[PDB]
Parts: structure tokens; C-alpha cells; sequence
């Protein structure tokens, strides 16, 4: 055909956790690295991937669980 | 080079037993169907039986289901067929010829592209 | 079972003129894959007897190339183009649909 | 880089090649390859 | 009743015998000058008289002369390739010795058989015996052969008249996976406690010292590790 | 019918002892939570699939096992006669009905292959685990006092290997085998997949418990960090990728002047045609009636 | 880990092998272990 | 001819035209064990 075309990588990464310990809860949140996620509950999409399973709030605190770019669980 | 061989076959009392035996000398008849002719002098020929391969599936003519007796050897490439009870219409050209048919819709009974050399029974 | 016909029987042909053989069946022998199953074979005077044709149409091992036979369904027609003093023999047609293997009664071709 | 293999994009030597030969010159790649990945570590560990 | 069995398979539908449970001598199969090839892998032919192992297969087959090359871990050609496959981690031997007496006659020999004819490559330990025609071409055939329409098995052919590497050369391929029973003779000495000995514990090799555990086990239960492929406890076989 | 079945579907992995100790193990294992078929005279027909786990709670006494089963293969038929056990790889005829009638599901021993005779197996619950590997075919068992036989019932069990069958059959489908009989037992119906495990051994060198390492996301961090109670944290557990789908790819030499050409020449004068540089089609010489002889040597007609 | 090597355990590949290509093997075992103690031993520089 | 030898030695005998595949290092058979072994680190060569 003699069209020109371009080739990007399809979308990899490493998927974390967010856990607050077992002895704690067993709830978990689960973030997927650099993914903008229409594709595979409440969905939360941050510049350090996008997050499934937490909540999100508007008041802010002094946090524990760090995730990337000032959003922290 | 492919060829086959017959024996037997001759005067017989009628009511009793016979033996015609065929052997294969150039062929895979293992893997080949097998069939069995019965030819008088004076009209055409009338298929009798058939067999499978390895044994198993064995068929039979109207006028002959019982009366004839299949047997096959894989081993020592030989074809027999056991008689029983012998007619005077039983009279004929027996002689084993093979069939093509290896596939699943070729019906062991059908193409027949080589026949045997030929021996003529006399039941008298 | 299949009632079976040869017509003509007696076939007097001249040698070098073609001759037209025929068989008929009552049932179709047209199977689902498309394919003709009746078979065409010629006995010599105490020579045992060959196929000539297969399945309809196609070369069995050794035929040569001036036999073909024809038809679809109930009506076939066998024919050679030439025939000679080598071609003389008693046609017969045969079946592999039912469980009896039907001969036919045997077409004589004659020389003249 | 080969590292001494045949060629170093992966999927032309395990397609014209048997697997027999080919676990060998996978295996060239792979210690090639993560001998570099560990250098880069290494280094990354100092400057870190 | 391997070796010297009567009849061997065909290399398509080849036969199996499991070997389990005895004491196996190799001294008298490395030990004779009729087998022409004896090439192992993963062991040693002189030191398989002291290497025990859970269970032994045998696999018997006639094939030519020429292609007993083919039967060898990461080997190509026919034989290879549909009829027998063996793996590239194969563990055990193949051994070879001429049959030209008992195998190959005078107008051919036509019960030895092999499938030429296949769509994909074997699998290692997979064996087939399947009889449906090959379709080569375009058309279905529909189990009828003809052109484009190949029965995918046919014979060998085996003549005394022709050449050594076309002669019938019956191979029988042994196996070895390493609870071990199959294992030649060694005298079972007596259990030698609390001193630093060079143990052989059913094949498990090692050196070291002999207390007697503790520590409860379990009928099923063959020895004992604690961490990382270490062999802490062990049981006599006897 | 959909069940819970809780955490059964554990087994000895090996025949290797270990004691305080956390060991990963990736094996054929029922999924933990999985959807159990509950089944209660009355037995169907249902297929193995590499693995079963059979669960049960006296008129239940063994299994038939095979492809057919009937005489066009191989197969096995165990069954308890409430002294020892009768294993049989013979080979059968057709078993319509399946049932001890004196017995009929002993359809006839012709050609027959294999026999055993061992230990029979013997409100309670009674779970046993089949499967077929490396030509083998090897059972699990254990039996456990229970109450809550209206459900399934909660509690943790390790399996031990009890016999092992050098058979190396296709089996693909399986019954029970219950004698027609004219009480009501249930028996439930497991299937395994190979999905890793963390086993934790005990000081008495037994399972306690285990993860199920695709069961939840938490339980990927419990397999990936080797133990049981995970801190608080980010825990960096495992990659992933979306996987390619429907993979794509991106002159005539004169052959009708070689084949299809009018005069050639005598076997003394024979020709020759130097052909290159073209981009050649061997499936149009391949297909063709006319060519009453074909053969060559050193190359395939069809890979050509 | 048996780093391509037939087994992991070193006295078993001594028990089993002819000297000619336990050479190999062994050799192969070596690599990958030298290669894993000098890992360790880099890393311990760097934390001490 | 462009190599210089402290010593060298010439073997000679007289063995089947099968068994010209033992002379080599590291193989077995019956000349290559019984009869005539050469040695792994074998710095020479055969002529038949
Ligand atoms: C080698 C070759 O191209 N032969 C062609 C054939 O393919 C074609 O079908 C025919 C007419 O249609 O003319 C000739
Ligand atoms: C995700 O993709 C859509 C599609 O164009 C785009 O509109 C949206 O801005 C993207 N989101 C992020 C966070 O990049
Ligand atoms: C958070 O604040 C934004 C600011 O406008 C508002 O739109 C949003 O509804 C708030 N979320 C909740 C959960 O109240
Ligand atoms: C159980 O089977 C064994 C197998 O031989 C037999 O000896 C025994 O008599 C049988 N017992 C009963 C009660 O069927
Ligand atoms: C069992 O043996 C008989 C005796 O020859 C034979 O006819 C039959 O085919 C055999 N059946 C099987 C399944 O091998
Ligand atoms: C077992 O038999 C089934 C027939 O249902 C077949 O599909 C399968 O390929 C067979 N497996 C083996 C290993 O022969
Ligand atoms: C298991 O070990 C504990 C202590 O280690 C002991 O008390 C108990 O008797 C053992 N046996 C069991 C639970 O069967």
C-alpha cells in the first residue's frame, strides 16, 4: 500500500497492591501502572496508574500508604 | 510384483467342509480391505463376504450368513475361509480379491481394484 | 435391495466404431459427499476380471485412456471411443451403498 | 548486540533454526543480556 | 521377552513394556558385540549398574538401517518427526542391532510399517495409531484416496539384497525416570550410626552423619527436607 | 447445581516430608471457593477433565472410569466389596445401566489387561482426589466426623496418597457406582486446575493451611512474599500485559512455456530452461489429474 | 537452580556422567554459581 | 609446519574401518576402552 504507519508498544506494567496489613482489615486496593483504564467497582485514575478498589475523598491528611504524585492511601 | 496366490478347492461331497486359503505375497495386508467372490459357470459373479481390517467387522451375503465361516491371519499374510455345510449350487469359482478402500467413507465391500488368480470348487 | 439392469445384454460391434454400455439403478447412488459409487468391470474369457472404472470417471491402474464412463444419480453409461480384438469381454456394473454386493447380468460385446 | 550468537533479534533464530541449536543460541542471549542488565544495576546502586 | 520377543511392533503403533519392581543387569547388554549402536544419554553405560530409578520404559519398534540416526533427542527427518518422538531432556538410551535374518525375506517384507504422511509435528510420548487418509491437495477426499488423497501409512520393504543401511534394524529405546526400585546389584550393607560416612540411600548419594530422627513421619513419606534440596531425614528401604 | 465448597481440595504434593516451613508449590488443585456440583438411583454422566475431586457422605461403593466405556477402549472399574477392593483395567463390554445388579456393572473381562486387589477405603465425610499424570494414576483420601451434611461443610483436611496405578489410559468421563437398590445420599463433585499453591508444613510435618494464589489479589501478595500476615504497605506483586491478538503479515516464472508448450525435443537433444528471478507457484504443478507420474527426491511436493 | 545444567545437585550429575561431558556439566554449574556469589558479594560491599 | 614440538610421539596400528570413529578423545567402544584410549586433553591428531 505504501502508507506509512507507526508502532507502539501495547500497554505492559507491573500491578501493586494497597494493603493495610491482615491483622488490620482484608480489604485490598489494586493499582495498575500507567494504564488509562477504560479496560480492565470504583475506578480512580492517577498520573501513577490508575486505581480499583479505593475510595475516592476530597479532605486531605497526613497519609502512610504512598502510591505516586502527592495521592497516598 | 503385486500378486495372489490361491489353494485348495476341488471335489468335495456336498454337506461337509472345505478349505481355500490365500496368501498375499507383494502388498500391506495389514492395512488393505479384504473381500470374497463366489462365481458359477454360466452367469456373473455374487459377492459372499468381507471383512476389515484386524479382524472385527465381518459381513455376509443373503443365502450364506452361517454357512461360511471368515477367518484372518495378520501374522503370515494369509486370507481363509472356513466352509460349512456344502451345496450343490455352492458350485463355483471361489477365488479372494482385494479392495482399495482405506478411508472412512470407502465401505471395505466397495472398489475392488485387483482380483486373485482363481480356483474352481466342485461340490459332487 | 437394488434391482439391477444391463441392457442391451448381446453386443455385436464392429471393431474401430464405439459401443455404449449402460447399467441402472433403482436407488440413488449419490452419496452427501458428492461423489458416484458404482464401478464398472470387464471379465475375459477365463481371465480373472479387472476394474475399469471407479467411483464414475477416474483411471483405475491400468485402464487405458480410451474407456470412460458417464452418468449422474440413476442413469450411467459407459464408452469406449475405439474397439478392438483386445476389447472383447462381458461388462458388468456393481454398487457399495447396501449391504448385498449387486452384480449386473453381464453385457457381452461381440466382434463383427 | 549478538553476543556472539547468530543474530540478536530473538524471533528469526528460533524460526530458521531446530530447537536444539536454538536453546544454545537463546542461551548466548540470555547471559549477554542479563550480564548487561546486571552491570546497569550495579552501577545505578553506586550512583544511587 | 524385550530383546529377544518375537514379533516387534510397527514404528507407528509401536509396543510398550513397563519395567517395574526388579533388579536389572546391564552388564550383559553393554556386554555383547551384536548390538551395533549403544549410545547414552544422561547416563553412562559402564556406571548404569549403580544408578537406581522409579520406573523403566521400553519401547521396541523395527526401523531401517539409515535412520537409526533419527531416533536421538532433537533429531529431524521422518521418523522423528510423525512416527517417534523422543524429547531434547530425553533420559535413558536407544540401542540398535541388524535383523536382516529375522526381519527381511525374499520378495519383500511388507508388514513392517510406517506412517510418511502427517499434518503437524509429534509430540515427545504422544503416539498415534489413527488410519484416516491424508489430504494433500484442495479437495476433500471424504475417506476416499486417490489423487491428492494419500493413505498416510505404507511399508518398508525390507529385502536381503539391499545395502547395511537399508536393512531392518530393530531398535528398543529405554528410558529412565529419576521411591526408586528398578536398580542393579550392590551389597546392602548394614545402617552404620553416629560416624561420618559416604551414604548411598537408594540411589541418594551423599556423605555425612547418622542419628536416628525424632521427628514423626508419615507412611508415604520417603525422606525428609528441610530448606533448599537439602536431605535431612531418610528411611531404609528394607 | 451451584455449591460452595470452602477450602477442601488439598493434598500432598510429593512423598517429601517437610516441618516448619512455608513451601509454594504449583500442582493440579481444586480453586479455593470454587462451584461444586452438588449431586444426590441417580448418577449422571460427567467428564474428568485432568482431575476430580469426589467428596461423599453406605450404598456408595466405587467408580468406572474410561473414553467409551464400553469395548472400543480401555478402562477402569474400582469398586469396594466390603472386605478389600477389586481394581480392574480390563476391558469391558457395554454397562447400559451401571449397577452390582451377583453384580452387572462387571459387564465381562475378555482381552483383559490389569488387575490389583488392596486395603478397602471404608455423619462422615469421606473426600477423596483422582487424577491421571506421567501415565499414573494416583488417589488421596481422608475421612473426617462431621455434622453439617445439609451443606457443605467447613473445616481444613490434608489428603495422603494411599496406592498409585501404573496404567497410562485415555480417561475422559467417569461414573459413581451405586447398585440398584429399590437411603438418600449426596455425594459432591470437585474438578482441578494447575493453579499454584502455598503450602504451610507444621511441626508434625502436615498442612495446616494454604492460599489459593489466584483467588484474590491479597493472596498474590501472600504467595509473593512468603508468608501470612502481610504488613501495611505497597506491595509490588506481579506484571501484566495485554496479549497480541490475530497475528498479521505483509514476476511469474515462465512455467507455461516449460510445461504447456508445443514441440519439445528427443531424450538425445533434450533442453534445458535456466529460470530465476521470478516468484514461482508450485500449487498450480501440484494440482493438476494429468500427471499420471509424480515423484522427486531430497524436497517434499507439497512444502515445495 | 540447575542453570541448564541436567540437575542442580552437584553428586548426582558425578554419579551419573562419564567424566568427558560431566566436564560440561559441571562447568556449566560453576558459571552460574560463581556468577551468583559474586552478585552477593557486590551487594554486601555496597550495604556495608 | 609452523609449529615447534618439544616431543612427538607416532602411534601406529591396524583397526577396523568402523572403528576408525573411537580414535578420538572422549569416546567409548570397545578399541576406544580396551584397546586404545586417547586422553581428553589430546593436543595432536589421527591420520587413517
Ligand atoms: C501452467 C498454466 O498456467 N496453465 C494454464 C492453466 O492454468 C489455465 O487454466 C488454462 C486455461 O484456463 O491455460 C493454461
Ligand atoms: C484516555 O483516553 C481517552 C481517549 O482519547 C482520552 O480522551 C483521555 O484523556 C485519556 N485519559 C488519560 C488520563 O490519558
Ligand atoms: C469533592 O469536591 C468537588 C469540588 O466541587 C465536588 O464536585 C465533589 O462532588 C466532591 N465529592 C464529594 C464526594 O463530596
Ligand atoms: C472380595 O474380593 C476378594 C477378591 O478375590 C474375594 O477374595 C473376597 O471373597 C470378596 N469378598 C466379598 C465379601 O465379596
Ligand atoms: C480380544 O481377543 C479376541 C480373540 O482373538 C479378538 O477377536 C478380539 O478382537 C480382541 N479384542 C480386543 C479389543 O483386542
Ligand atoms: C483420547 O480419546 C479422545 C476421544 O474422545 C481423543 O479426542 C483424544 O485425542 C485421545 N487422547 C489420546 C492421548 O489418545
Ligand atoms: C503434633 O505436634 C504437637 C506439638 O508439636 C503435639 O502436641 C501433637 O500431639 C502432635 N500430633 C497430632 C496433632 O496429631
Amino acid at each position: 500500500t505504501l502508507e506509512i504507519l507507526d508502532i507502539t508498544p501495547c500497554s505492559f506494567g507491573g500491578v501493586s497492591v494497597i494493603t493495610p496489613g491482615t491483622n488490620t482489615s482484608n480489604q485490598v486496593a489494586v493499582l495498575y501502572q500507567d494504564v488509562n483504564c477504560t479496560e480492565v467497582s470504583n475506578v480512580f485514575q492517577t498520573r501513577a496508574g490508575c486505581l480499583i478498589g479505593a475510595e475516592h475523598v476530597n479532605n486531605s491528611y497526613e497519609c502512610d500508604i504512598p502510591i505516586g504524585a502527592g495521592i497516598c492511601a | 510384483e503385486v500378486q495372489l496366490l490361491e489353494s485348495g478347492g476341488g471335489v468335495v461331497q456336498p454337506g461337509g467342509s472345505l478349505r481355500l486359503s490365500c496368501a498375499a505375497s507383494g502388498f500391506a495386508f495389514t492395512t488393505y480391505a479384504m473381500n470374497w467372490v463366489r462365481q458359477a459357470p454360466g452367469r456373473g459373479l455374487e459377492w459372499v463376504s468381507a471383512i476389515s481390517d484386524g479382524g472385527g467387522s465381518a459381513y455376509y451375503a443373503d443365502s450364506v450368513k452361517g454357512r461360511f465361516t471368515i477367518s484372518r491371519d495378520n501374522s503370515k499374510n494369509t486370507l481363509y475361509l472356513q466352509m460349512n455345510s456344502l451345496r450343490a449350487e455352492d458350485t463355483a469359482v471361489y477365488y479372494c480379491a482385494k479392495t482399495r478402500g482405506r478411508g472412512l467413507y470407502d465401505y471395505v465391500w466397495g472398489s475392488k481394484d485387483y482380483w486373485g488368480q482363481g480356483t474352481l470348487v466342485t461340490v459332487s | 435391495d437394488i434391482v439391477m439392469t444391463q441392457s442391451p445384454l448381446s453386443l455385436p460391434v464392429t471393431p474401430g466404431e464405439p459401443a455404449s454400455i449402460s447399467c441402472r439403478s433403482s436407488q440413488s447412488l449419490l452419496h452427501s459427499n458428492g461423489y458416484n459409487y458404482l464401478d464398472w468391470y470387464l471379465q475375459k474369457p477365463g481371465q480373472s476380471p479387472q476394474l475399469l472404472i471407479y467411483l464414475g470417471s477416474n483411471r483405475a491402474s491400468g485402464v487405458p485412456d480410451r474407456f470412460s464412463g458417464s452418468g449422474s444419480g440413476t442413469d450411467f453409461t459407459l464408452k469406449i471411443s475405439r474397439v478392438e480384438a483386445e476389447d472383447v469381454g462381458v461388462y458388468y456394473c456393481m454398487q457399495a451403498l447396501q449391504t448385498p454386493g449387486t452384480f449386473g447380468q453381464g453385457t457381452r460385446l461381440e466382434i463383427k | 548486540s549478538n553476543f556472539g550468537a547468530i543474530s540478536s533479534v530473538l524471533n528469526d533464530i528460533l524460526s530458521r533454526l531446530d530447537p536444539p541449536e536454538a536453546e544454545v543460541q537463546i542461551d548466548r542471549l540470555i547471559t549477554g543480556r542479563l550480564q548487561s542488565l546486571q552491570t546497569y544495576v550495579t552501577q545505578q546502586l553506586i550512583r544511587a | 521377552e524385550v530383546f529377544n520377543a518375537t514379533r516387534f511392533a510397527s514404528v507407528y503403533a509401536w509396543n510398550r513394556k513397563r519395567i517395574s519392581n526388579c533388579v536389572a543387569d546391564y552388564s550383559v547388554l553393554y556386554n555383547s558385540a551384536s548390538f551395533s549402536t549403544f549410545k547414552c544419554y544422561g547416563v553412562s553405560p559402564t556406571k548404569l549398574n549403580d544408578l537406581c530409578f522409579t520406573n523403566v520404559y521400553a519401547d521396541s519398534f523395527v526401523i531401517r538401517g539409515d535412520e537409526v540416526r533419527q531416533i536421538a533427542p532433537g533429531q529431524t527427518g521422518k521418523i522423528a518427526d510423525y512416527n517417534y518422538k523422543l524429547p531434547d531432556d530425553f533420559t535413558g538410551c536407544v540401542i540398535a542391532w541388524n535383523s536382516n535374518n529375522l526381519d527381511s525375506k525374499v520378495g519383500g517384507n511388507y508388514n513392517y510399517l510406517y506412517r510418511l504422511f502427517r499434518k503437524s509435528n509429534l509430540k515427545p510420548f504422544e503416539r498415534d495409531i489413527s488410519t484416516e487418509i491424508y489430504q494433500a491437495g484442495s479437495t476433500p477426499c471424504n475417506g476416499v484416496e486417490g489423487f491428492n488423497c494419500y493413505f498416510p501409512l505404507q511399508s518398508y520393504g525390507f529385502q536381503p539384497t539391499n545395502g547395511v543401511g537399508y536393512q531392518p534394524y530393530r531398535v528398543v529405546v529405554l528410558s529412565f525416570e529419576l521411591p526408586a526400585t528398578v536398580c542393579g546389584p550392590k551389597k546392602s550393607t548394614n545402617l552404620v550410626k553416629n560416624k561420618c560416612v559416604n551414604f548411598n540411600f537408594n540411589g541418594l548419594t551423599g556423605t555425612g552423619v547418622l542419628t536416628e530422627s525424632n521427628k514423626k513421619f508419615l507412611p508415604f513419606q520417603q525422606f525428609g527436607r528441610d530448606i533448599a534440596d537439602t536431605t535431612d531425614a531418610v528411611r531404609d528401604p528394607q | 447445581a451451584y455449591t460452595n465448597s470452602f477450602t477442601r481440595g488439598v493434598y500432598y504434593p510429593d512423598k517429601v516430608f517437610r516441618s516448619s516451613v512455608l513451601h509454594s508449590t504449583q500442582d493440579l488443585f481444586l480453586p479455593f471457593f470454587s462451584n461444586v456440583t452438588w449431586f444426590h438411583f441417580d448418577n449422571p454422566v460427567l467428564p474428568f477433565n485432568d482431575g476430580v475431586y469426589f467428596a461423599s457422605t453406605n450404598i456408595i461403593r466405587g467408580w468406572i472410569f474410561g473414553t467409551t466405556l464400553d469395548s472400543k477402549t480401555q478402562s477402569l472399574l474400582i469398586v469396594n466389596n466390603a472386605t478389600n477392593v477389586v481394581i480392574k483395567v480390563c476391558e469391558f463390554q457395554f454397562c447400559n445401566d451401571p449397577f452390582l445388579g451377583e453384580f452387572r456393572v462387571y459387564s465381562s473381562a475378555n482381552n483383559c489387561t490389569f488387575e490389583y486387589v488392596s486395603q478397602p477405603f471404608l455423619k462422615n465425610l469421606r473426600e477423596f482426589v483422582f487424577k491421571n499424570i506421567d501415565g499414573y494414576f494416583k488417589i488421596y483420601s481422608k475421612h473426617t466426623p462431621i455434622n453439617l451434611v445439609r451443606d457443605l461443610p467447613q473445616g481444613f483436611s490434608a489428603l495422603e496418597p494411599l496406592v498409585d496405578l501404573p496404567i497410562g489410559i485415555n480417561i475422559t468421563r467417569f461414573q459413581t457406582l451405586l447398585a440398584l437398590h429399590r437411603g438418600a445420599a449426596a455425594y459432591y463433585v470437585g474438578y482441578l486446575q494447575p493453579r499454584t499453591f502455598l503450602l504451610k508444613y507444621n511441626e508434625n510435618g502436615t498442612i495446616t493451611d494454604a492460599v489459593d494464589c489466584a483467588l484474590d489479589p491479597l493472596s498474590e501478595t501472600k504467595c509473593t512474599l512468603k508468608s501470612f500476615t502481610v504488613e501495611k504497605g505497597i506491595y509490588q506483586t506481579s506484571n501484566f500485559r495485554v496479549q497480541p491478538t490475530e497475528s498479521i503479515v505483509r514476476n511469474l516464472c515462465p512455467f507455461g512455456e516449460v510445461f504447456n508448450a508445443t514441440r519439445f525435443a528427443s531424450v538425445y537433444a533434450w533442453n534445458r530452461k535456466r529460470i530465476s528471478n521470478c516468484v514461482a507457484d508450485y500449487s498450480v504443478l501440484y494440482n493438476s489429474a494429468s500427471f499420471s507420474t509424480f515423484k522427486c527426491y531430497g524436497v517434499s511436493p507439497t512444502k515445495l
